[PDB]
């Protein structure tokens, strides 16, 4: 085993791994944070999507060990210490952008390094934005409207309807 | 506000007709919901499948001895060790059998040959590839035009005497069953007869529901206790009990069966899959928890397929366009066992609604099943049992009766609709509608789109077309159709023996809030949500004071699961009559307290109040606690409710869907400029999350009609069942939907609710595949088969020498 | 999904990892940003005892420019050559190409070298290697080397790489100034290898074609270097009599596979019609 | 005190009950109290307390209160299941429910003992082939205000 | 922290302890062995008793680290390998030897050190010789039963 | 229940015990079955630093005779008293008191040493060494010497030995065959303290007492020999007279706690009591 020691929702993390274990199964299996899922075993599908030193990561495309030293943001990060939730997840629940939310924790992580990289998309951008995760249940429709929402709550100011 | 108005009171229920948001999503999007594979129990070990190469071949031999060897390994099941047992084969929904560890053959590419249990999901997956099985290859049949040939392939072996499968006489090796209803004489005489006859046959071709979150379990043994627990991605938690103590032998009480969470259904987890059976034995065997959870490559090639079915479909009319009768038969393929999910005597599901929105005097409808060297499956994939394909098969005839007609569609359809002083109307097929207003949806529809003015500019173009100005073409599809949901009447509709009705307990607090199960079980439609609101408009207590369960079959009450669009119908119906028994109980307990006759008080929002003096009242929280600290003489203490609702009838919502198609001959790319979808599915509970489900079904019915499939090739290698390959939109891809509705209510439903989940699947295809075939109908390009992906409408128009 | 066993490797520079590639021999991969190599582990397509990670070597990762070329480092992620101001200034058509690759975060791991040295038919960064005239530099046991991307490719998964060399950079001469470009891909949804694309570079003086460059992707087992079909644009007008030209010339060298993206005859006809479009919006691009 | 017994469609049982043993014998002991009044083998039946959410609301185990409270509530519960099976059998059985009588685990016709059906038949048809009349499913609550103390 | 090596069950464990941890919290804290429980703060209950290199042992009145090197057996170590009860385990079912269970582990664990220093016990034996541990539920009589009835199950195997 | 934080040592041989407690100092205690230390341990009325566990320490465990002793090990357990037929044969007396000591878990661990270096007065071996005129072995960092046990204890918890000296071995008289013996002990339970006991060794000819002692437990802070009224019983038939004459110079002697076992007044009293039945027990066997 890999002696590795890395960042993860803040917190110091140190622990052993074999260098074949895929990130996405050491972050549930050894870490216990179960919100980031497997949805298929090509990596098309992002439902694994975790922030890695400012990235977008598909987690089930990479192992452990290549993230060592690496700080991690994965869902049970977003939310504030005082329990209020980020702007994406309230954007989520008040758009309906979920009904079996296997994909959300994978689409909010995702889109959460979107807003970095364009704090004001417009419906173009983000439906290209998110192109690497899918979702069965909504037909994207609602999720657009839910990363409108929390852009405007993070810029103050509303874009496009 | 300390004395709010009716208006108030009512507002702060959140119950029926509001939108309001989902209780769900606190904890999904904080990754604190509950999915199998989240689950850890101590000692837990992983179990996943060697499986076949081949499509058609006998074992010679298997070994599995390096396997064995393997540190970390504890078990490796075949054939052999079920055998003895009588589990390696396991009963389907449809009757029939299907290998759970291949035995003397194996029929499919995929197929499960061994079991292999271990340390974890890493040492599993070695230790797989240390098995070797040794094959002698037999001839292989994919085509079911060709199966019941007097030298196709003998695929069921182990059936090969028996001439009387689950659904009737067998008339050939791979003949399934026959199924026919309606009046043949009569419609044969028709068509005989009639003016004009228009046939064509539609293939729905075989595509797959494809969860994000595959089929999965984690079966644990407890041998202290003899009693089993089994975590799992199950739609119909109690019915997988019941038929693991059949096949067990382990008493339903000590079969604790958990549905937690579930990362979509669609249809795909309504059935038993190889990897729940082989996870229960191993775990009975080690005496110690056993995680199966499959891939998605496995996922795709060895779960229930959708569709199918090989339509040849005639309709017989006056020139003037009234339709004299219709006569449909089906070819339907339904791989090596079948495993069709379905009510036991409906062998073809509802495919018997094939008679759509339209009044016609007689009609005859023949299906017959074939077996295939194929996965099994068929229902699935927002189908309601198989009225996908029976709104095809109208919907597509309606278009191509229409061509030869010389007719506009839309004006034919207007010339035959069931009008709505028809209802409760008996279709000649034998199911009685239980409400609709079709002009009026099909008017409003029309006048959102322009409908007129898009016929002129599709003529235009056309005339552009031919001038040689544009490579466009344009097509308008039409899908009017009436969907069946609610399965169903105890007269006839049942799983494996259970009638199919389904149930609600609700049981209030001394102070006021409420636990309430069902025996459904949600993977993503908000019943967490709605079935919370229904209770709190029938009592005058807010949702947010509700909790809602299901899933857990020690603890909701029996039920029949969730699939065909039901929960609504029944569970949603069973929740009002059992919130209406605690109402009259509450009625009984505020007469005794306000010393008045029950006949003199009203129902105010959330209180009984004395006719005629408003300021003698109880509230329904006063009365909850009272039904605790002062029970009336006569009554029992506390205050809760069950019903279980067998249903009179299904319930039958429609729709009016119109799509504007544009298409490039020259690469066969198509765009959808737009789509428009009115659906009416009676009094609406929560429209945002009715839109949600349309928006959803909308986009399978895209996936579906331009580009899914999955396929087999002449040596019977599955092709295409990856997300290499499998259309699964992006939102890039996806278009944006329009919806609307019209209020149409059941009459027989208690809160006059309809079914609608599958409805936007069910009448989308045919609105895609019907814009597609306008768009070339100008150029005599016949019926135009799905998928419409851009090679085939290439191919379309290579042979009509558009590309010379 | 599950990979077999392998041991991990992170060496410091470009000389430790070509040692280690050189010492460990087929068995060791380079391991550059994954998204080929992981998902073929995954599927035990590719077994591996060794996995030489490139990540901590700083000096593949760069864009630079170099007397009349600009030189990219091997891990420079796709990500990266969208973002830069000055590649879009000067070779405007590899962030065009780039957003058609894959989805964000493929993007973000991806990279170029990976992408050229891969060896497979559907990736995009081939032939519009070809279609630049770009030069691939490659480290091994016996020094450098240098090979044009026009030699590179030989088969499906069939290259000029030897055994123990590292892909280091990939050398483009750049563009005049005012130069027009394209690339054109069409594919099934968002994240698919092409049906067929094209690539085009062309150049125009007074209302004539004065150099044109063609680059088709996923038409043969090789990206292909359409050499006679730009070479028939040039002193047209590139109108349709010129394109149809252009167009016969690359459909003879394209040998297309069956598969689910449509038949062969569709596919060499489709590379035709993403000349086509190609060329027009190269045409109007340059000035 | 209270008592909800509910029967599966093959004819096991799950009951919960409002009290809370420390060790008195009540998850022994409650079905026996059910197997004589339906006919059902006591180890075809899981009785469980002390948790809120599933236990129908009761006020505990103390003052020896077990057997007369929750105790007469399984009794009173397991009639009110034994008065609706009485019904399907005489759906089934094409006879007034006046007409039959119950004979330790099965209801016959009076005077023709020949035609009978047992609880665990009823059960099935409460799923199988529910009467039209009547609510699927065999399953019921008691409640029990009791009329007075036991003296002991 | 001390390292140490023992065998619990049957199985080796290997762990690493502070020398104040008492033995009870060792098996049931960090061992996740549950069925042995504590009763009193003062040594006289028994409900913690553990069979331990052949003898009875108070597990609350030891460190772990003087269980360094031994081998103990603990209630869950009791049953057969193939789960068959013990005849101490079926006696106390059969005589009804408990109610609330909570003594029922150290009652089983003494009463089965206690047949193999005297197989053939009086009743003034077993009470004297159960003298260790505390019942609340019982009044003793039926667990004397218990052990008679094991005893008798005992001597009839060979 | 919770003890305060040590260090734990196994040291190898007395040599190697006795050096620790020397260079630790009072800090450090022995430990040998624990059954008194680590109860006072988790209650924190005793916080040493470390504990030198005896446990490897082989030349403390034992039972053999020497000229006209018998010598125990200091590690001896009272289950191994109990087992011993060689002590049965000797000292039965010895058996006697142990069956009367706590419960079989406490006798699996404890050991005589244990029990009469501890100086908690509800201790029964202390008494019973005073009775048989037993000697104590004691080795520090010193040498060796030797403490009778009538002289060894001064009060609760306070005893003769020294700082970084063990109790190595008891070395106890064999009476003459044929003597008369008996522990009589009133308590409130099975593992309980005396509220008081006797110890009694005599002998007998021609119907008359020739030799007697008498210890007494738990009556006062210390265990007692009660010289007197051993000496009064002799010349004796053991009569009435005789009895009432020792229980008088014994209960003189007592002076109990009042506690949950009774008041003073009871205690000496029933010291009495058990004197004249232990005496009694004794005149029959001998
Ligand atoms: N008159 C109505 C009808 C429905 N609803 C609300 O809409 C939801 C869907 O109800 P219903 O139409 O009764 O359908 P079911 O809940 O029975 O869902 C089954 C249906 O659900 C479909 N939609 C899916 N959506 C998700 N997210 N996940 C699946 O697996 C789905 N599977 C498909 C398939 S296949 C099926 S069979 C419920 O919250 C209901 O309260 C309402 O507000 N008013
Ligand atoms: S699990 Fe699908 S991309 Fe990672
Ligand atoms: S919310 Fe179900 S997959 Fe997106
Ligand atoms: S817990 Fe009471 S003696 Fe150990
Ligand atoms: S059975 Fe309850 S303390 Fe003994």
């Amino acid at each position: 085993k890999a002696h590795i020691e890395l960042t993860i929702n803040g917190h110091p993390v140190e622990a052993l791994v074999e260098p074949r274990t895929l990130l996405i199964h050491f972050i549930r299996e050894q870490q216990n944070l179960t919100g980031a899922h497997i949805g298929c075993d090509t990596s098309h599908c992002g439902a694994c999507t975790v922030d890695l030193d400012g990235m977008s990561v598909k987690s089930c495309t990479m192992f452990a060990v290549q993230a060592n030293g690496a700080s991690i943001t994965t869902i049970e990060g977003m939310a504030a210490p005082d329990g209020t939730l980020s702007a994406l997840q309230e954007g989520f629940r008040m758009m309906h952008g979920l009904q079996c939310g296997y994909c959300t924790p994978g689409m909010i992580m995702r889109s959460h390094r979107l807003l970095q990289e364009n704090p004001s998309p417009t419906e173009a951008e983000i439906r290209f934005g998110i192109g690497g995760n899918l979702c069965r249940c909504t037909g994207y429709q609602n999720i657009v409207k839910a990363i409108q929402y929390a852009a405007a709550k993070i810029n103050g100011v509303p874009f496009e309807e | 506000t300390v004395e709010p108005t009716s208006a108030e009171r009512a507002e702060k229920l959140q119950g029926m007709g509001c939108k309001r948001k989902r209780v769900e999503d606190i904890r999904f999007t904080q990754g604190k919901g509950n999915y199998v594979d989240d689950v850890k129990l101590p000692g837990m070990l992983f179990g996943d499948f060697v499986r076949s190469s081949h499509a058609h071949a006998r074992i010679k031999s298997i070994d599995t001895s390096k396997a064995k060897a393997l540190p970390g390994v504890f078990a490796v099941l075949t054939a052999a060790d079920l055998k003895p047992l009588n589990l390696h084969y396991m009963p389907t929904l449809a009757g029939d059998v299907q290998a759970v560890l291949a035995d003397e053959k194996v029929l499919f590419q995929n197929q499960e040959v061994a079991f292999v249990v271990a340390k974890d999901r890493y040492v599993a997956a070695d230790a797989i590839e240390l098995v070797e099985v040794d094959y002698e290859p037999l001839p292989v049949l994919v085509d079911p035009f060709k199966a019941m040939e007097p030298d196709a392939p003998l695929l069921r072996e182990d059936i090969k005497d028996k001439m009387t499968g689950a659904h009737g006489a067998r008339k050939h090796h791979n003949h399934i069953f026959r199924w026919e209803i309606g009046d043949k004489e009569g419609t044969d005489a028709t068509f005989a007869k009639a003016e004009v006859v228009s046939k064509d046959m539609f293939t729905y071709h075989r595509v797959h529901p494809s969860p994000l979150e595959t089929c999965q379990c984690v079966a644990s043994m407890d041998k202290i206790k003899g009693e089993l627990t089994l975590w799992g991605t199950f739609q119909a938690p109690h019915v997988i009990r019941t038929v693991v103590s059949l096949i067990s032998g382990l008493p339903e009480h000590k079969i604790h069966v958990i549905a937690p969470d579930i990362g979509g259904g669609f249809g795909n987890k309504v059935g038993a899959y190889s990897g729940y059976v082989c996870a229960v034995v191993a775990s009975i065997v080690l005496g110690v928890p056993v995680k199966w959870v499959e891939d998605r490559m496995e996922n795709l090639s060895t779960t229930s397929f959708a569709r199918d079915y090989h339509m040849t479909t005639e309709l017989a009319a006056t020139k003037d366009g009234k339709i004299l009768a219709m006569r449909c038969h089906v070819l339907a393929d339904h791989g090596a066992f079948d495993a069709c999910a379905d009510p036991s005597k409906w062998p073809a599901g509802f495919m018997n609604i094939c008679t759509g929105s339209y009044d016609m005097p007689v009609a005859h409808l023949a299906v017959d099943g074939v077996y295939t060297n194929k996965a099994s499956g068929g229902v699935a994939y927002r189908c309601s049992f198989r009225v996908t394909e029976a709104v095809y098969a109208i919907e597509r005839a309606i278009e191509t009766l229409a061509q030869r007609l010389e007719m506009d569609s839309a004006d034919l359809r207007i010339k035959n609709f069931i009008q709505p002083e028809q209802f409760p109307y008996m279709a000649p097929l034998g199911w009685e509608y239980d409400s609709g207003n079709y002009p009026l949806a099909m008017k409003k529809a029309m006048d959102t789109v322009g409908y007129h003015q898009l016929r002129a500019e599709q003529k235009a173009k056309q005339e552009a077309f031919k001038r040689g100005e544009t490579r466009e073409i344009m097509g308008i599809g039409i899908s009017f159709f009436t969907e069946i949901v609610g399965a169903g009447p105890s007269k006839n509709c049942d799983i494996l023996g259970v009638s199919m009705f389904d149930s609600a307990e609700i049981r209030i607090h001394p102070t006021g809030s409420v636990i309430a199960r069902m025996g459904t079980k949600s993977q993503g439609q908000g019943h967490e949500t709605t079935y919370a609101q229904i209770i709190a408009t029938e009592l005058g207590i807010p949702a947010d004071d509700i909790m809602i369960e299901e899933g857990n079959t020690d603890t909701a009450p029996y039920g029949l699961g969730t699939y065909g669009s039901r929960s609504t119908p029944t569970a949603g119906a069973a929740t009002a009559v059992a919130a209406r028994k605690i109402k009259a109980k509450a009625q009984m307990i505020a007469a005794h307290m306000l010393e008045v006759h029950e006949g003199d008080l009203e129902w105010d929002v959330d209180r009984f109040r004395v006719k005629g003096l408003p300021e003698k009242f109880k509230t329904m929280k006063e009365l909850a606690w009272a039904s605790y600290n002062s029970p009336p003489p006569n009554l029992e203490p506390g205050l809760e409710a069950v019903n279980y609702y067998d249903p009179p009838n299904m319930t039958y919502p429609f729709g009016a869907y119109f799509c504007i198609m544009d298409i490039d001959v020259d690469t066969g790319v198509a765009k959808t400029r737009r789509f428009y979808a009115l659906d009416d599915c009676g009094t609406r509970i929560n429209p945002m999350i009715i839109e949600g489900q349309v928006h959803g079904g909308l986009t399978e019915a895209f996936a579906v009609a331009m580009g899914q499939e999955i396929r087999y090739d002449e040596q019977g290698n599955v092709l295409g069942a990856s997300f290499m390959d499998f259309f699964l939109p992006t939102a890039v891809e996806t278009p944006k939907w329009e919806t609307d509705y019209t209020v149409t209510p059941s009459p027989h439903h208690p809160i006059g609710a309809k079914g609608v989940g599958e409805s936007p699947h069910v009448g989308g295809v045919p609105c895609f595949s019907n814009a597609v075939n306008d768009a070339y109908a100008f150029l005599n390009a016949g019926h135009i088969q799905m998928p419409h992906d851009a090679w085939r409408l290439w191919k379309v128009g290579e042979q009509l020498g558009l590309h010379v | 999904m599950i990979p077999g066993s392998f041991d991990y490797h992170r060496p410091k520079s470009i000389a430790d990892a070509v040692a280690l590639l050189t010492k460990l021999g087929e068995d060791a991969r380079p391991l550059a940003g994954g998204h080929s190599l992981i998902p073929i582990m995954k599927t035990r397509l590719a077994t591996p005892e060794h996995l030489v990670d490139l990540r901590d070597i700083g000096d593949l990762v760069g864009i630079r420019e170099e007397g009349t070329d600009v030189v990219i480092g091997a891990m420079t992620t796709q990500h990266a050559l969208i973002g830069s101001d000055f590649l879009a200034a000067k070779l405007p058509i590899i962030r065009e190409t780039s957003l058609l690759i894959a989805d964000p975060q493929i993007r973000y791991m991806g990279t170029i070298g990976g992408n050229a040295a891969n060896g497979d038919p559907g990736n995009d960064m081939p032939a519009l290697m070809q279609c630049l005239g770009a030069a691939y530099e490659l480290t091994g046991p016996e020094g450098a080397r240098i090979v044009a991307a026009r030699d590179y490719y030989q088969g499906a998964y069939f290259t000029a790489i030897e055994p123990g060399e590292l892909l280091t950079a990939i050398r483009i001469p750049v563009p005049p100034t005012g130069h027009g470009y394209a690339y054109e891909k069409l594919k099934r949804k968002i994240g698919d290898y092409a049906t067929a694309a094209a690539a085009v570079v062309l150049t125009m003086s007074g209302g004539k074609c004065v150099t044109a460059s063609i680059g088709l992707t996923n038409v043969a087992n090789t990206p292909l270097w359409a050499e006679e079909a730009g070479k028939v644009l040039v002193g047209t007008a590139l109108d349709k009599p010129a394109l149809d030209k252009a167009v016969a010339l690359a459909e003879a060298i394209t040998a297309p596979a069956s598969d689910g993206r449509g038949p062969a005859e569709y596919r060499t006809k489709m590379a035709g019609v993403m000349l086509r479009r190609a060329v027009e919006r190269a045409k109007a691009r340059a000035k």
